[PDB]
């Protein structure tokens, strides 16, 4: 968990934002967002901090189509069928 | 998925090393 | 086939594992031995009744079996059937000829062993060392030693 | 100037010499007491392990220093690292034990 | 002499069983512990499967760190290896089997 | 194979057998990173001073016997059981032998490395990406046949 | 898109075998027994207080050279006609299997014949070995370093380097994907770059092909003073510490508003430190190492046979009849050509110039004495021990140490853009 | 996608996916694409494990909203630092009485944005000096607190 | 075909459905047919929907 702080992965909780550490006497300090509830320890980060970077997983669209008036007509195909198993027909 | 909450409201073998002995 | 590869026989044998140390098996020991080689064959093929016991009372470090009589005269017939070969004694050397390479399959490993301090960071395999870790008897300011 | 590069994937570690060369924890090296004093978590940490069992030696420069005696039998092993050890362990930015 | 001197010895053994102990290559690792017990139990009867310590291949970067050894084999043996970090692209540092 | 770090060859004879019948002379080992010991003292190392640890003169004696049990323990005639038509991409059209019970299909990943694709960038894929597609399930059979 | 893969071992330095014994060759495996892992050949250190050195491992060349060796000589055993990879040892070293994944000590029944003689500067081809032709995949994960090293052997001087300047290259997102590597130091991208090579085989004109052309662009004309803080490259330059310094540190920086005019067509040559003192100078010595990866999936110009030694001509994948010819280059009179050109445009003061110029001479004599007194505990050792001779670093001469067309190869060099 | 039922989403992701089994003014659509171009398209030759650190996918989205996100990358991007560079700093501001290290692992997908230009600090500053506004109150903190 | 179980005749309804995949007298038969024959053949221009 710790060593990721170098590079080095997985063979500190992300809650870290400053890792300090003397040579001469063993007193670790580390800063955490003052925004958290478990100052146990830890030192504090009190300047407003913008959020630059954030992550998004879905799509990257802003626009979607949408039905204004349903319909529901008769089709010849129904369904994709293989062997004994059958798929219904997803449109886009 | 992770989720990071807002801070504002939005539009809503021995293995004992011989040197780390604390003195 | 397998007796003859613990102690001194002159059967006519390849043999595949002489490096695997052994000593020279006397008729005690050889006979204990032969006993395992018996009841696993008979465990083997469910067998509950006799099957080479007879052989085991008396030094089975033999090479061939022959039966005969003699005449008030003197003379004698001696009877030494041709045994023909041995699916089981052939495999057994087989497998004994493979085990010859694939020896670390086993749980066996091949050689000798030197103990010393080696302090290091590097990451070889103890078990494939680099050359100039290991020496041998005809490497220089060696010192072997005897009884 | 002195600075210490971790090893990686095998490799050696290595401390910066005093014209800017890296050395491998090994051979003879010279430490004016200053400058462990400055850093003895850090470097008892590092180095002690190979002092020990390893093949580094160090002298570290004093100029002049109290000691103390530790008598003992000749004919019985004796191995006086755990004496050494808290030495070294103990040595602070501002003390020295005998 | 053997621990801290420098008195090396090959033992002549032909062929012998033997037991993997598989460490972290980033902590520190001293296998005097198991050597010492391999020879504590030695007979002139017995002799117990023969302990190496090997490092853990890994498929990226890592920090390195001692590791103190006192047994090796004399010839290759480690034909038992199968493949190291299979489920990844490489491997990075210690025994690379394919 | 095993998905993980170090994956090591072991003996252990009849593992993924199905029998009628137990000849019960298994030879079984276990991974390398456990006391295996126990395989080589089975024999005339009775009056031991140490229960862990063997006896190095008895060494050849024991591994021969333990070969022969590897031999007597796969004495066995290898039963036809029926196959399926597959229909996976990787092995499309093969014939892969089913073998008895339930989840048959559990087996095929073991028993054809090349059904699972190369979907991934791993040592196990570099391998099933050089092996030969055609040669996987049934190769050739009898002309003689009943039902 | 290569289609021929062979490499040139290394040569004798006028000793009766290869440069390399026992001793060293066992130190050599630092990261395993595998002489294809990258830690093999380079160190990582956090770089700006460099020079790392060691009792049996003087420099970073000093390391490259001796891979070069211990694959030159190993590699003969799986080469030879029978194709045999573990009857005959090489200097106690034996092949752990076919698919050479390690190297160690020869078994008893080997160390027990004589060993392999093997000889000097041979041309081998992969295709030769069955393994090897069999599994392309294979053959690309060790390729990386057979290239490498045939890049150090090819001339009896430093690394050959690939440069190539194409705005046809910067086709696609290319251009997005370069700017992830603002920020980060030279030393970093190339070891990176390098070390993902061998993940999988690549397609000669991919984004990895293209963009490491790039790199290996941007470095060198900024490593020359043709591009800089006021003359990028699409607003890219590689920007010195301070330049002339025992270790240099570059880091890939942004410059806006000074984009330099780039003349449209492809162009290409080959250049190379001729001064022992790059056996010194990480960056030069991984540039080649990247542009050995090129190479083990494209196929670049061939190199004109008269700019290198005998030996070495008409190599199939290398050296050809006409082509581009290498150009060398001393290390401390192009730190000048460097300073002149940044100078005369307005980066540098006359006064700044003379300060990086009195640095630059300081180290080229430190690094000077070192490499030529390491040079003598060699031959010490060679009279004292004639049957282990060897060489910690490549071997190099006097004359080395001249300018010896710096000038022109600096002139090529801008006459790219 | 991430979640549950993400081959819910690959309807809408993909449009080439569902067939032409119809005739619609949809399929006539699908049927007028190309089969070629969805999914990945390229990936980074780098990775950490089996995956890859970046890849290029054809899916739904919008030109505009990517072509956003695409300078919003690029700024980033460009405010990078390197641990190297961060000794340096640290270091220089002590004013030599420390010197601090920031070990590290090569790697090129490490993000650090925190490099501006002075011009950018200047204007800030502009801001702060106004902010005071001849309110000692938002001084006297300042000032005391320092001393 | 309407209801449940649509899918349970197609194997009545198209014998070549079934590939061949022992040796029996149906597969020598199956074997013999043409794959081509079978399901929609053609259709009318005109539609509702």
């Amino acid at each position: 968990a710790h060593v990721a702080s170098h590079g080095l992965h997985g063979n500190e909780i992300q809650r870290h934002i400053t890792e300090f550490i003397s040579s001469w006497q063993n007193h670790p300090i580390v800063q955490v967002s003052a925004d958290v509830e478990n100052k146990k320890t830890a030192q504090l980060l009190h300047a407003d901090t913008p959020r630059l970077v954030t992550w998004d997983a879905g799509l990257c669209t802003s626009f979607k189509i949408v039905p204004i008036v349903p319909a529901q007509v008769p089709q010849d195909v129904l369904a994709y069928t293989f062997f004994t198993s059958s798929y219904a027909i997803q449109s886009p | 998925m992770k989720r990071i909450p807002r801070k504002t409201k939005g539009k809503s073998p021995a293995t004992t090393e011989p040197g780390t002995s604390n003195r | 086939t397998l007796v003859a590869q613990i102690s001194e026989t002159q059967y006519p044998v390849d043999r595949y594992l002489d490096w695997i140390p052994s000593l020279r098996a006397s008729a005690a020991t050889a006979a204990t031995f032969a006993e395992w080689v018996n009841t696993s064959m008979k465990t083997a093929f469910d067998l509950s009744d006799m099957l080479l016991e007879p052989l085991l009372s008396g030094d089975p470090r033999m090479t061939q079996l022959a039966i005969q009589y003699q005449q008030y005269n003197g003379r004698t017939f001696n009877v030494i059937p041709e045994m023909p070969g041995s699916v089981i004694a052939d495999c057994v050397q087989l497998t004994a000829e493979v085990f010859n390479h694939e020896y670390n399959l086993f749980g066996i490993a091949r050689g000798d062993i030197i103990i010393g301090r080696v302090q290091s960071t590097h990451l070889w395999s103890p078990l494939a060392p680099p050359p100039d870790l290991v020496f041998d008897r005809d490497t220089p300011g060696v010192h072997i030693f005897g009884r | 100037d002195c600075r210490i590069s971790f090893g990686m994937n095998g490799a050696a570690p290595m401390i910066r010499d005093e014209t800017g060369m890296m050395v491998p924890f090994e051979g003879n090296w010279i430490f004016p007491l200053a400058l462990w004093q400055m850093n003895t978590r850090y470097f008892n940490q590092q180095f002690d392990a190979w002092i020990k069992t390893g093949e580094l030696r160090i002298r570290i420069e004093m100029g002049a220093y109290p000691y103390m005696l530790h008598y003992y039998d000749p004919r019985q092993y004796a191995n006086a690292w755990n004496l050494t050890s808290a030495w070294l362990e103990e040595i602070t930015p501002t003390s020295i034990p005998s | 002499w053997i621990k801290t001197g420098e008195l090396r010895i090959r033992i002549e053994m032909g062929a012998y069983p033997y037991m993997l102990h598989y460490y972290d290559p980033r902590q520190y690792a001293n296998a005097w512990n198991l050597t010492s017990a391999w020879l504590e139990e030695i007979t002139p009867t017995s002799i117990p499967s023969v302990p190496f310590m090997v490092p853990i291949s890994s498929d990226h970067d890592i920090s390195s760190a001692p590791a103190v050894q006192y047994i090796i084999s004399t010839e290759y043996n480690d034909r038992s290896l199968f493949c190291t970090n299979s489920s990844s692209p490489q491997t990075i540092a210690g025994p690379d089997k394919h | 194979f095993p998905e993980a770090a170090v994956s090591r060859i072991v003996v252990h004879t009849r593992w993924a057998s199905n029998v009628d019948f137990d000849r019960d002379s298994s030879v079984i080992m276990a991974p390398p990173t456990e006391n295996n010991i126990h395989l080589f003292k089975q024999l005339l190392n009775t009056e031991t001073l140490s229960v862990r640890g063997a006896n190095p003169l008895m060494f050849r004696a024991n591994v021969l016997h333990m070969l022969l049990e590897f031999v007597l323990d796969n004495l066995y005639l290898n039963r036809h059981t029926g196959f399926s038509q597959d229909h996976t991409p990787f092995t499309e059209g093969a014939n892969l032998r089913s073998l008895p019970g339930p989840d048959a299909e559990k087996w095929y990943s073991i028993m054809y490395p090349t059904r699972m694709g190369t979907p991934n960038v791993s040592k196990i894929c570099n391998f099933v990406a050089s092996c030969v597609r055609n040669r996987v399930g049934r190769f050739d059979r009898a002309q003689m046949m009943n039902g | 898109a290569r289609a021929a893969f062979l490499f040139k071992t290394v040569g004798f330095g006028g000793l009766q075998n290869v440069p390399i014994n026992d001793e060293l060759s066992s130190h050599l495996l630092r990261a395993g027994n595998s002489p294809w892992q990258l830690t093999q050949f380079l160190d990582w250190i956090s770089l700006g207080r460099g020079l790392a050195t060691s009792a049996l491992v003087p420099t970073a060349g000093s390391r490259y050279y001796q891979m070069s060796c211990l694959l030159s000589g190993t590699l003969q055993i799986p080469f030879r006609p029978n194709h045999r990879w573990g009857d005959i040892r090489f200097l106690r070293l034996v092949w752990s299997a076919p698919t050479l994944d390690g190297l160690v000590v020869a078994p008893p029944q080997v160390l027990a014949q004589p060993a392999l003689q093997a000889q000097a500067d041979r041309v081998y081809d992969c295709d030769d070995y069955p393994f090897l032709a069999r599994d392309p995949r294979f053959k690309h994960r060790v390729y990386q370093q057979l290239s490498a090293v045939t890049l150090l052997n090819l001339t009896g001087f430093g690394p050959i380097s690939y440069v190539r300047v194409d705005e046809d290259m910067w086709s696609g997102d290319v251009n997005q994907l370069l700017m992830n590597y603002f920020g980060h130091t030279f030393a970093e991208i190339a070891y990176t770059l390098c070390q993902a090579s061998a993940n999988r085989p690549w397609e000669h004109d991919g984004t990895y092909a293209r963009m490491t052309q790039i790199i290996l662009s941007l470095f060198w004309l900024s490593y020359v003073g043709v591009i800089h803080q006021q003359n990028t490259y699409r607003t890219f330059y590689f920007q010195c510490n301070r330049r002339g310094d025992a270790a240099e540190v570059w880091i890939l920086s942004c410059s806006l508003n000074h984009s330099a005019q780039i003349r449209p067509g492809n162009r290409s040559l080959f250049v190379m430190p001729t001064s022992p003192d790059w056996n010194m100078d990480v960056n030069l010595i991984l540039s080649s190492t990247l542009t050995g990866c090129l190479c083990s999936g494209s196929q670049l110009p061939l190199i004109d046979n008269n700019s290198v030694p005998a030996v070495s001509r008409n190599i199939h994948g290398w050296t050809g009849r006409a082509g581009n010819q290498l150009h060398g280059f001393q290390v401390r009179r192009m730190v000048t050509e460097f300073c002149d050109r940044l100078r005369r445009d307005g980066v540098m003061t006359q006064a700044q110039q003379n300060q990086i110029e009195a640095l630059a001479d300081q180290t080229q004599q430190f690094k000077r004495d070192k490499l030529e007194a390491w040079a003598r505990e060699d031959d010490q050792y060679n009279q004292a021990n004639p049957n282990s001779t060897m060489f910690r670093t490549k071997p190099f001469t006097n004359a080395q140490w001249g300018r010896g067309n710096t000038g022109a190869t600096s002139a090529a060099i801008a006459a790219l853009i | 996608l991430p979640g549950p039922d993400a081959e819910k989403w690959y309807s809408i992701m993909y449009p080439t996916r569902m067939g032409t089994p119809n005739v619609s003014k949809i399929c006539n659509f699908v049927a007028s694409c190309v089969r070629n171009r969805v999914g990945r398209f390229d990936r980074a030759q780098m990775m950490n494990g089996a995956m890859s650190e970046w890849v290029d996918v054809f899916e739904t989205s919008d030109a505009l909203t990517v072509s956003i996100r695409g300078r919003w990358m690029a700024r980033l991007a460009r405010m990078n630092i390197n641990p190297t560079e961060i000794e340096w700093a640290l270091t220089e501001c002590a004013q030599g009485y420390v010197t601090v290290t920031s070990p590290y692992a090569p790697s090129v997908n490490r993000l650090m944005p925190y490099r501006i230009s002075n011009a950018e600090r200047q204007i800030s500053q502009i801001i702060r000096i106004m902010n005071i506004g001849n309110n000692a109150t938002v001084i006297q903190p300042v000032l005391q607190d320092i001393s």
